[PDB]
């Protein structure tokens, strides 16, 4: 009844909670099923942390655990890509409270199966089950859409950029909640217990969105689901309408979208591991600290965004903060000590003005009834680049080790010089 | 912080060397505890571990009720009591000290020499 920020944050939270827990069960089992008792991480570095020797079974269990995130994310991410964009293009025609309501269900039903997988110390292969079960409901990516198309259906074209960037700082305070409140109690007898806050979350947000969430679809239409019409309406919004320019724009603006996220996603991840890194060597709290610093970037953002807009236009606002982003990941890459270290935290105060700038300017090139098609497509490119952030730069760092570390991040610095360019030029060329 | 192991040293097989291990720089009865061996020309070869209670004693199949890992709280002194040692057992034992987490550093120990012989 407020609005769908609740939601988000609320699943935001599950999810952020779910990962760590759902990848230590793995190491759990898989180690236990091997024999393996010893540390439930990857390889430590530096500060006499080890003798120089590999250990065999311990980068076994390390790799069958990655193999098996990679099966199962990648099951629930076909399925939630046959699953969002018939949910979404469906929720611009009958509403968005039942595609909020639908994803927070099967969320809560994949966080109850992956409670009764641990309770029961059941093959991690259940694990998939739950994902799937949950994926063909539309998981978090429907959540993601539908808040981000109420939101677009419940603002001006003018507010679209601020109302957008309030919703992603939601979804980064979830995170940081997630990161520092799951971080200290996954520590403290974890694993299970915090698990139950997922279920928890999942059964609030549904309860949330069934019963005191407000439908923002002004006039609801009556649409059949599993018509072929939706899956149609994705690509009739891609290829075939908004012939006047401004479909080659929808390209550029999901290209950029593509590698910022996924240069987000990869640089979060390498970031405990290489503040525990040899030269770095950080303690329990120091890394505590750390996560927090990053994730304060999302409201120092929502603020620095609103500020900005006083002065410049909303495309300027994303420069400036791709601009921050590149100068963090290169002083990131560049500290081998801890001042430098959170200085490149410090910089990247603007880093996360950019993502929401480019999803509305996504979101003002469509009309009114295609922002569930819309942020369907932008939520299926969301989950590929989560996808490809771990791919790539859990490949990456590890070869990049004896060489420069650090250079995931320069990497990811580099990479941001493609959406600034074409978020640059979008905007000269039709402004000339 | 640093963990301090010393029990090691020659022993004829057929040895009940007592290995301990004092915790000086953290809280140690937050910790999970650990016992490994990097024998000579080999890798790690992790022994023991036990969750900060002494409720979760998980062993490999080559020390299975032979080696019997235990921690004093109040102490901070991590021991393993080794029976029936061989001299396939040599090695530099060390005494790791994770928190079970994935986002926490491992503490290794110096690492003492056993030298069964």
């Amino acid at each position: 009844a407020p609005s769908v920020e609740p939601l988000l944050f609320l699943a935001t939270l599950a999810l952020g909670l779910q990962v760590p827990l759902a990848t230590q069960y793995l190491w759990d089992r898989l180690g236990a099923e091997r024999g393996y008792v010893g540390p439930n991480a990857s390889s430590p570095h530096g500060c006499g942390n080890g003798s120089g020797a590999v250990d065999p079974l311990r980068e076994e269990v390390e790799a069958l655990v990655a193999h098996w995130n990679l099966c199962i994310n990648l099951g629930g991410f076909f399925v939630g890509l046959f699953s969002v964009t018939l949910f979404g293009p469906w929720s611009d025609s009958v509403g968005r409270r039942p595609v909020l309501v639908l994803p927070a269900v099967g969320m809560a039903v994949q966080a109850a199966v992956y409670l009764l997988v641990m309770y029961l110390r059941l093959h991690v292969a259940y694990l998939l089950l739950g994902r799937i079960i949950s994926g063909l409901l539309g998981d978090y990516n429907l959540i993601l859409a539908g808040c981000f198309a109420s939101v677009a259906d419940s603002s001006n074209q003018r507010t679209r950029t601020f109302r957008v960037a309030i919703l992603e700082a939601c979804l980064g305070v979830a995170g940081m909640v997630a990161s520092v409140g799951g971080g200290q109690w996954r520590k403290a007898e974890g694993y299970i217990n915090p698990f139950w806050l997922v279920l928890a979350a999942s059964l609030a947000a549904a309860l949330y969105a069934a019963l005191c969430l407000q439908e923002t679809v002004k006039q609801r239409r009556a649409a059949k689901l599993l018509t072929l019409q939706h899956y149609k309406a994705v690509y009739k919004l891609y290829t075939a309408p908004e012939d006047l320019s401004s479909r080659r724009k929808l390209a550029l603006y999901s290209l950029a979208f593509f590698l910022l996220v996924t240069v987000h996603f990869g640089t979060k991840d390498l970031y405990v591991l290489y503040e525990l890194g040899s030269p770095l060597c950080w303690a329990s709290d120091l890394i505590g600290y750390g996560s927090a610093a990053s994730y304060l970037a999302y409201l120092s953002s929502l603020g620095g965004l609103r500020l900005l807009q006083l002065c410049l236009e909303d495309t300027w606002v994303a420069e400036i903060g791709l601009i921050s982003n590149i100068a963090g990941l290169v002083v990131i890459s560049l500290a081998t000590t801890t001042p430098l270290m959170f200085t490149g935290y410090g910089i990247m105060f603007l880093s996360m003005a950019a993502t929401p700038v480019i999803r509305a300017k996504l979101s003002k090139l469509v009309s009114e009834t295609e922002q569930g098609a819309l942020f369907a497509s932008v939520a299926c490119v969301e989950g590929l680049c989560s996808l490809v952030a771990t791919g790539v730069f859990n490949s990456l760092y590890p070869s990049t080790l004896h060489f420069m570390r650090g250079f995931p991040f320069l990497f990811g610095a580099i990479l941001l010089l493609i959406p600034a360019a074409i978020m640059g030029w979008i905007e000269i060329q039709d402004s000339n | 912080v640093q963990l301090v192991e010393s029990g090691g040293g020659l022993v004829q097989p057929g040895g009940s060397l007592r290995l301990s291990c004092a915790a000086s720089g953290f809280t140690f009865s937050r910790y999970w505890m650990y016992w490994v061996r990097q024998a000579p020309g080999k890798g790690p070869e992790w022994l023991s571990h036990m969750n900060p209670s002494g409720s979760d004693i998980k062993y490999t199949d080559s020390v299975k009720g032979r080696f019997t890992i235990s921690r004093d709280n109040a102490k901070n002194t991590l021991y393993l009591q080794m029976n029936s040692l061989k001299p396939d057992d040599t090695a530099v034992y060390y005494c790791v000290a994770d928190r079970r987490a994935l986002g926490s550093p491992e503490y290794w120990g110096q690492g003492t020499q056993v030298t069964v012989s």
